[PDB]
């Protein structure tokens, strides 16, 4: 009766922190991909300058 | 009995989230050792490709 | 009481340690985002200073 | 209600499932990206040596 309502209420936050936390994730799942992208590009710039120094 | 049932049931459902938060709380710990990784070796990149152009604009 | 009343109070207990496990959850991503941010920054930074070893390179 | 409590916690369930399918992929990421900044970490001191000979 009244346990439920408290019990219930606290699963409802649990379900938006799910939420939140899916969204975040996601996220952070890009910046990683984004990231992944940026270090590759970097390193190629930093093979083509090393090759250039030793020329 | 029947609701009696279906609010014991609801408790080891709520114990299983309870699992589940742990679980993915754990590994979001674990891999934090891996993102300190990422970032010492892009510290670490950045600081010797600084060092290397002080020893190109010296050659200069 | 009953076991009706008993379970929900238990389930009571484990779902508020479980929101709580929650907000460290979220919180603990929050630093690792910014920390990924960070890194983020270094390196695209690191990018551009290779430009300039270019740059001192070209005039060798 | 009982059957709306077992709905909201079926549904936290399938997020939260989801949710570290999410963070298992985020591992296989993070792991990927580290190995692309040990190679990155790597070229440098490459460049970092080259550079002190000229």
């Amino acid at each position: 009766d009244a346990g439920l309502d408290a019990l219930s209420s606290i699963i409802s936050r649990q379900k938006q922190m799910g939420q939140e936390i899916g969204n975040e994730l996601d996220e952070q799942n890009e910046i990683i991909d984004d990231l992944a992208n940026l270090v590759e590009n970097t390193d190629e710039k930093l093979r083509t300058e090393a090759r250039r120094v030793t020329l | 009995h029947e609701r009696e049932s279906s609010i014991r049931q609801l408790e080891a459902d709520i114990m299983d989230i309870n699992e589940i938060f742990k679980d993915l709380g754990m590994m979001i710990h674990e891999q934090g050792d891996v993102i300190d990784s990422i970032e010492a070796n892009v510290e670490s990149a950045e600081v010797h490709v600084q060092q290397a152009n002080q020893q190109l604009s010296r050659a200069a | 009481m009953n076991r009706a009343t008993q379970s929900i109070e238990r389930s009571h207990r484990i779902a508020t340690e479980t929101d709580q496990i929650g907000t460290e959850i979220i919180e603990e991503l929050g630093e690792q985002r910014d920390q990924l941010e960070r890194t983020k920054s270094r390196l695209v930074n690191t990018n551009e200073n290779l430009s300039k070893s270019r740059k001192i390179l070209r005039s060798m | 209600r009982v059957r709306n409590l077992q709905s909201e916690v079926e549904g936290v369930k399938n997020i939260m499932t989801q949710n570290v399918e999410r963070i298992l992929a985020r591992g296989e990421n993070l792991d990927h990206l580290r190995n692309k900044t040990e190679d990155l970490e790597a070229t440098s001191e490459h460049f970092k040596t080259t550079s002190q000979k000229v």
